């Protein structure tokens, strides 16, 4: 907020010169009933073009200081927000921040305006008699005590009716999303039944909030109509003692009774200032809570006593000295326990988390060192939970891409990922558009966009896994024969995680980890030929 | 600026 | 158009029986508005007075009653309609909830329970504010505005020319700004929602960016929603200011000129001091009743429409067929299926069963297996009369299931879901769902027949704690457990299981499956397996729609 | 403006 320190404090003059421009109605109005009982036309126009002008400049000069505030919150408003959201999607609310930003900037400067304007009031009105003034000041306080009495009692009761109706509301939900069962069992009366008595309960509190709400109106009113009447007694009876004119007279009443509306407008408003600044600080806390240049990489990656856990604590590891490598241009996979966790050794294959212990240096150069720019696009694979974005497909099967390919290069790419006819097949070519998080979208088609998503990038290393769970058989078929098909064993390196042996079957070299390490491998003829874990989980 | 029951 | 009238109609039917409150609060509005008009004409009398103590006395006791009576009534209105309001509205909630229970189930398939939400709790307050806010505020708005102009007229005849000329730039100016608010606030609202959407997509899909480090354009893409939606609020803060600037100047102009020309009409002498404040506080207040009647003339359409979209729902037709009333004393329990085809009207012309056949016995386990799309749960369905088949018919003892009565039906024949649901009640509740009455002592005897007591009778109070929301607390096996016990607390003469032995125990089904309930009543099991096959006396396997 | 019900 500091940023724009300068421009609020221009604000903050226009406004004072603004409440100095508008209390020339009433002044000049008892000017004018003092020269009405002294009856020249010069003073009388000389009165009305002053009202005038400062009226006119008073109304323009507030417009100005309100645009220039609604401009400069509308940026802080956007600022914050934007702020917040980078904060929350690299932690791993938002409406929250959204439907508080402009409440509070609403409340913020009516409470300024009205603040200003009352002080003004006083001001001028202390300068006009002390007396009188001196008799307002008095008497407001025991004239302001039971209305907010009253009030608060009254929204007390408004609070608990609407607190019940929203009850009632999900009594009734509750009851309508599950209608093959109430149907089933032929309980349609009892639902009825619950609600009606449900409605029975806030039919009791409707009439004590109309009671409330009368009682409330009779209160301000009386205190309204006795405020006016105590400073008039005293105002007359001063007039008719000849201390002070009429006009005087005339313009401290006028002021009295703006300088009540000004206090009033006070107290309602202060105590949504006060809620909207307590509840921005959760909005605070909440929010408050380089590298080397790489050319080029073989596909070579090796690990040596290496270690990684979950960000929870260092004590959750799911490994503990591993020894995996994939020689570059050859394709492998790797098993275990299912509760062991090895999935998270692909994470650590992307750079996600940086190494607990050891180091993972690939391609002679080390792991977390390399830009991340450039590395994500050229060790990232299909994701183990393959979805599609609300994008457009053009887009979605190239999401996280600097450069937009062309058209050639997509269904390049969706060839060779076996999803050229997929594109051709949906209406209207690329240019569709699929629904949002894979509303529409089916098993093999979501693994042949992630399978082109993941190969659109040219990458150097493949950490493809649980992609052909979700597809179908003939589509894991027809991956895994892409996969053998390609130039020289695509002339890279992948360390597939299969779920299925048959693309474990041809592996240049399978492997098995126990405790947290790599505890038996060799060649998948060799593993099912003898007493390796492959023949006895084929046997089994 | 002058308030308003909205 | 003429639908407007009919909406207006219907609500006037809606509030009869609120004749007596409404009958005094029209009294009190008129009271009120009554002692409000006369109370400047008494202040200039006062003020030409005192320019003869009766006629000062008599006028200052006046103008204090009418104040305190109008005091009064300000207030006992105000009552009058609050209440009034309430009572409306919870009248036409119930309404509107005991209308939506007897729709088909496509109905409920096919509409998003948000909308539901939305017309149980809004659009039913919406509708509710009509007579009491709406025809009350603009019936005193106007009633004034005509006492105001009457007395103007008579105090002055020329002056009150200048304020009935001065009036439509007040009114043309006032509509035209609120036609630009109303849709500025909808624009801004849309652009709300579509900021909000991206966020929501951010969320669904977040391990793919994580994965990929794209949040830098995620990112982006907000702050571009944001800079889009900034644009909109600050052009609708610059259209009020606007607005309330050329009121401002549009006030003091017709002030001076009044004051101008009522100041000339007295030195001239067909005028006196208290005439002119009189017609001063007047024509001051007359402004404000003239906008305030625009406001609400224009904010009614919405509850008007709102009225319009509520009506819309209690008014559909369903497509339940005809009712029944057979209601036999003791059930043989055969059921027939005969050239069965069946296509769901969400989704037609796409059918599931093409010509089903088969029969069942009292003492014949039939076990239905095969995926089939998993249409094994249609024929499930259909069992119970909730959907109507398209082709062939099923016949309970050799009268068809629609032929029978709704309440009897479904304690004969009952089924267990293949994802069991709970309710927020209490776990006696849930057992005895459905029950005119029932006995703790059955309670037990159900519970045991699922081996279920194991994890209720740890409980404090037994049968009587709270069940969290939709069974939050309890486990999936247990949930299982509970949803047979409430079945066999019916005594069923047909029982259908939806895979139950899939969660729980392969022996506990054995023992549902040939219990009291299963000895000599049909039964008809849904296995994934083979597991079926152990006690089943006819498996039959069905597929494509067709019958192995 | 002035809405009081």
């Amino acid at each position: 907020l500091g940023s724009e320190t300068r421009r609020l404090s221009l604000f903050l003059v226009l406004v004072v010169l603004s409440s100095l421009g508008e209390m020339a109605i009433p002044f000049f109005t008892g000017r004018l009933t003092d020269w009405i009982l002294q009856d020249s036309a010069d003073t009388f126009t000389r009165n009305l073009t002053l009202m005038s002008i400062l009226t006119i400049a008073s109304a323009v000069l507030e417009f100005v200081g309100d645009g220039i505030y609604n401009n400069t919150m509308g940026h802080v408003h956007s600022h914050l927000q934007g702020e917040v959201f980078g904060a929350v999607l690299r932690q791993e609310v938002t409406e929250d921040t959204s439907t508080l930003s402009d409440s509070l900037s609403e409340n913020l400067s009516l409470f300024l305006w009205y603040l200003v304007r009352g002080l003004c009031l006083l001001g001028i009105m202390l300068w006009g008699s002390v007396s009188l003034t001196m008799v307002t000041l008095i008497t407001l306080p025991l004239l302001f005590l039971l209305p907010k009495k009253v009030g608060k009692w009254y929204q007390l009761l408004e609070v608990q009716v609407r607190e019940s109706l929203a009850k009632s509301s999900q009594v009734a939900i509750e009851a309508l999303s599950a209608m093959p069962t109430v149907r089933s069992f032929a309980n349609e009366e009892g639902e009825a039944q619950k609600f009606r008595e449900k409605l029975q309960e806030i039919k009791t509190l409707n009439q004590k909030e109309a009671v409330a709400y009368a009682v409330n109106s009779w209160t301000t009113s009386i205190s309204g109509m006795l405020l006016k009447v105590g400073i008039l007694y005293i105002g007359g009876q001063l007039v008719t003692s000849g201390a002070v004119s009429s006009g005087n007279l005339v313009t401290f009443v006028l002021y009295q009774m703006q300088f009540t509306q000004a206090v009033e407008v006070l107290l309602s408003i202060y105590p949504r200032v006060q809620k909207a600044v307590g509840s921005s600080e959760k909005i605070f806390e909440y929010l408050d809570r380089g590298l080397l240049t790489p050319l080029h990489l073989e596909g070579l990656v090796q690990f040596q006593d290496v270690s990684f856990a979950y960000p929870n604590r260092p004590d959750v590891l799911v490994l503990q000295g591993l020894t995996f490598t994939l020689r570059p241009g050859e394709v492998t996979a790797l098993v275990g326990p299912n509760g062991s966790g090895k999935s998270t050794v692909a994470a650590l294959l992307q750079n996600l988390y940086q190494p607990t212990g050891g180091q993972l240096l690939l391609d002679g150069k080390p792991l977390p060192q390399y830009e991340h720019r450039y590395l994500h696009r050229q060790v990232a694979a299909v994701g183990q939970e393959p979805q599609v974005f609300g994008r457009s497909l053009q887009e979605n099967i190239a999401y996280g891409l600097t450069q937009k390919p062309t058209m050639e290069e997509i269904t390049a790419a969706a060839v060779k990922s076996g999803a050229h006819s997929f594109i051709s097949g949906l209406p209207q070519g690329y240019d569709t558009e699929v629904d949002e998080a894979g509303s529409q979208l089916s098993g093999g088609q979501r693994q042949a966009v992630a399978l082109a998503r993941a190969l659109i990038r040219k990458p150097c290393v493949l950490i493809l896994d649980d992609a052909t769970s979700a597809l179908d058989a003939n589509s894991q078929l027809q991956v895994e024969q892409l996969l053998y098909e390609s130039p020289e064993r695509y002339s890279r390196s992948v360390l597939l995680i299969t779920q299925h042996l048959s693309l474990v079957e041809q592996a240049d070299h399978i492997l098995f980890l126990e405790g947290g390490a790599i505890r038996e491998g060799g060649t998948h003829q060799q593993l099912m030929e003898k007493k390796g874990c492959y023949w006895a989980m084929v046997q089994a | 600026r002058r308030y308003s029951t909205e | 158009q003429v639908n407007n009238k009919v909406l207006m109609w219907r609500l006037l039917k809606l509030s009869r029986p609120d004749l007596p409150l409404l009958v005094a609060a029209f009294f009190f509005l008129v009271l009120a508005v009554l002692g409000e008009t006369l109370i400047p004409h008494y202040s200039g009398r006062v003020i030409d007075i005192l320019g003869d103590p009766h006629a000062f006395a008599s006028a200052i006791f006046f103008m204090c009653l009418f104040s305190f009576g109008s005091s009064l009534s300000a207030g006992c209105r105000g009552g009058c309609f609050t209440y009034t309001m309430s009572r409306i509205n919870l009248r036409i909630r119930e309404q509107l909830f005991s209308s939506l229970l007897r729709q088909d189930l496509g109905f409920f398939q096919e509409t998003k329970t948000g909308e539901l939400n939305s017309r149980l709790s809004s659009d039913t307050t919406l509708m509710s504010n009509w007579l009491p806010l709406n025809a009350n505020v603009l019936l005193r708005s106007l009633v004034k505005v005509v006492g105001l102009y009457g007395f103007m007229l008579s105090i002055s005849p020329r002056l009150t020319l200048l304020s009935l000329l001065h009036m439509p730039f007040t009114i043309a100016a006032e509509k035209v700004y609120n036609t630009r608010h109303q849709e500025v606030l909808r624009e801004i609202q849309d652009a709300v929602a579509r900021a909000g959407q991206v966020v929501r997509e951010a969320v669904g899909g977040l391990q793919t960016v994580r994965s990929f480090g794209a949040e830098e354009h995620e990112v982006c893409r907000y702050k571009e929603a944001l800079e889009q939606c900034r644009q909109l609020y600050w052009r609708r803060d610059l259209e009020r200011a606007l607005y309330l600037l050329v009121r401002r100047v549009l006030h003091l102009g017709v002030q001076m000129l009044m004051l101008s020309c009522g100041l000339q009409q007295m030195q001239d002498g067909e005028l006196t001091q208290g005439s002119l404040l009189s017609f001063m506080i007047y024509q001051e207040s007359v402004g404000s009743y003239v906008q305030t009647l625009v406001y609400i003339y224009g904010d009614m359409l919405s509850n008007v429409g709102a009225a319009e979209k509520v009506f819309s729902y209690m008014d559909r037709q369903p497509n339940l067929p005809s009712p029944g009333t057979l209601a036999p004393t003791t059930l043989q329990g055969v059921v027939k299926f005969q050239d069965v085809s069946f296509a769901y009207p969400n989704r037609p012309d796409r059918p599931v069963l093409k010509g089903l056949t088969f029969t069942l016995r009292p003492g014949e386990v039939t076990a239905l297996v095969g995926p089939n799309g998993s249409g094994k749960s249609t024929v499930a369905a259909l069992l119970q009369n909730l959907y109507q088949p398209t082709g062939g018919q099923v016949l309970l003892d050799e009268k068809p299931i629609s032929q029978y009565e709704h309440c009897y039906l479904h304690s004969q024949v009952v089924s267990v879901g293949q994802e069991p649901v709970l309710f927020s009640g209490s776990v006696r509740n849930n057992i005895a769902y459905g029950l005119q009455s029932c006995e703790d002592d059955k309670v037990m005897a159900a519970a045991q027949a699922a081996h279920a007591d194991d994890f209720i009778q740890e409980m404090e109070h037994g049968i009587y704690t709270d069940v969290g929301e939709k069974g939050s607390q309890l486990a999936a096996g247990q949930k299982q457990r509970l949803a047979i016990a409430r079945a066999l607390v019916r005594d069923p003469r047909v029982l259908i299981l939806d895979e139950a032995t899939s969660a729980l125990d392969v022996q506990c089904e054995q023992a549902l499956q040939d219990w009291n309930s299963r000895g000599d009543r049909t039964v008809l099991v849904i296995a994934h397996r083979l597991q079926t096959v152990q006690r089943a006396h006819q498996i039959l396997v069905l597929q494509e729609g067709k019958l192995q």
